[PDB]
């Protein structure tokens, strides 16, 4: 229930209006795939 | 810092044609400090 | 069930869109193949079934 | 004291401590695997199989429009392809996985194909002592990073013996060059040679 | 080892030799052996 407040802040950022920003969906997948912690227990395996 | 910059924005810019207005504004603009650098370097090394 | 449903349409709505894809960009279709190879799609079949 | 191009390398990692370096067969078993080292003492390991030589050192933009398509000192953050010696081919990162555990690793190897989407790597300073735009020393720790698929050769300690994987985890690795240019007409150690007087050769268990 | 001898039982004391000119009472590697 924590983390689940910082995810749905990023949805915001990535998707605006409908479409998607290519530059900050570039830097936060570059960002997300470094840290396997940021993902589920599950896939980071069930 | 300022070699590698500039020299990196010719290989963004080797494949187009044409430069539009905003490419020639930051590369007058990275010239020109370039030249300021150029003149704080050879003021050092003038003088005897 | 709620920070796994944020974190799988945060991974949807970060993907490239159709234009990009049908472009030459090695970028799109980079980023397309470590989403798809992230999560599988079979476990997603389940899931809406 | 610097690198520089066409100097042969030996990528090896730490691990007691035991050097593990990154030999690869070819023509045969186009996956990398790695050679105790430390243990020269009692058995000798086999680095015909581990000289890779740096052909060409190009940058990250400078790559992208060759792909859109002498002796170089290479600096930090530039790309590089390294090619083996023995089978005359890149070591680069294929689309396959034999980690079996959906732990997001491609197994890095061999290729025939001069395709540089694959065969280039960039470098990445260790720590903050250097950064971007430095020259790179002899006994460096450096971070190879691939382009296309983006993962950094990395040691996996997750099952059996110890194994090279392309992955997210940062290990760091040494260059240490094996073999500079070398002049014509002395002996170095590494070459095939002969010791003519006729012949020191065997019989056709021939000991 | 004059016989040649398997890599698994080769040691330093078993397989070491040299190259010297004459057997008399006694960056890159600088260019000796030609």
């Amino acid at each position: 229930c924590g983390g689940e407040r910082y995810l749905d802040f990023l949805r915001f950022a990535v998707f605006v209006n409908g479409e998607s920003v290519e530059e900050n969906a570039n830097v936060v997948v570059r960002l997300l795939i470094r840290k396997p912690e940021c993902f589920g227990p599950a896939l980071r395996g069930s | 810092r300022l070699q590698e910059s500039i020299s990196d924005f010719y290989w963004y810019y080797s494949g187009k044609d044409v430069i539009e207005e905003q490419g020639k504004r930051n590369f007058s603009k990275a010239m020109s400090v370039a030249k300021q650098v150029f003149n704080s370097l050879t003021e050092y090394i003038q003088g005897p | 069930m709620s920070f796994y449903a944020a974190l799988i349409d945060l991974l949807g709505r970060c993907a490239p869109e159709m234009h990009l894809i049908q472009a030459g960009k090695g970028e799109a279709l980079r980023i397309r193949a470590i989403l798809r190879s992230l999560v599988p799609l079979d476990d997603l079949v389940g899931i809406i079934s | 004291q610097f690198l520089r191009t066409d100097d042969e390398v030996v990528l090896q990692c730490s691990a007691e401590q035991l050097k593990l370096c990154l030999a690869a067969e070819g023509f045969g078993n186009r996956l990398c695997f790695l050679e105790p080292t430390s243990n020269a003492q009692n058995v000798p390991p086999d680095l015909a199989i581990c000289c890779f030589t740096l052909e060409q050192s190009l940058s990250v933009r400078a790559l992208q429009e060759m792909l859109a398509n002498g002796h170089r000192t290479l600096l930090y953050g530039h790309a590089i392809l390294l090619r083996h010696a023995h089978s005359r081919m890149y070591l680069s990162c294929l689309t396959t996985s034999r980690s079996m555990t959906d732990k997001l690793a491609f197994d890095v190897g061999l290729q025939e194909d001069a395709t540089g989407e694959a065969c280039w790597w960039t470098m990445h300073p260790a720590s903050k002592q250097r950064s971007e735009g430095e020259k790179v020393r002899v006994g460096d720790d450096l971070i190879l990073v691939s382009v296309s698929s983006e993962r950094y050769l990395h040691l996996s300690t997750a099952s059996g013996e110890l194994q090279v994987d392309a992955s997210f985890m940062q290990t760091l690795w040494n260059m240490n060059p094996i073999c500079s240019c070398c002049e014509e007409g002395y002996v170095t150690g590494g070459h095939v040679l002969r010791l003519f007087h006729e012949c020191l050769t065997i019989s056709a268990q021939r000991r | 080892a004059l016989v040649v001898v398997d890599a698994c039982k080769a040691h330093t004391k078993a397989t070491s030799f040299c190259f010297r000119v004459s057997k008399e009472k006694l960056g890159m590697g600088p260019p000796e052996i030609k």
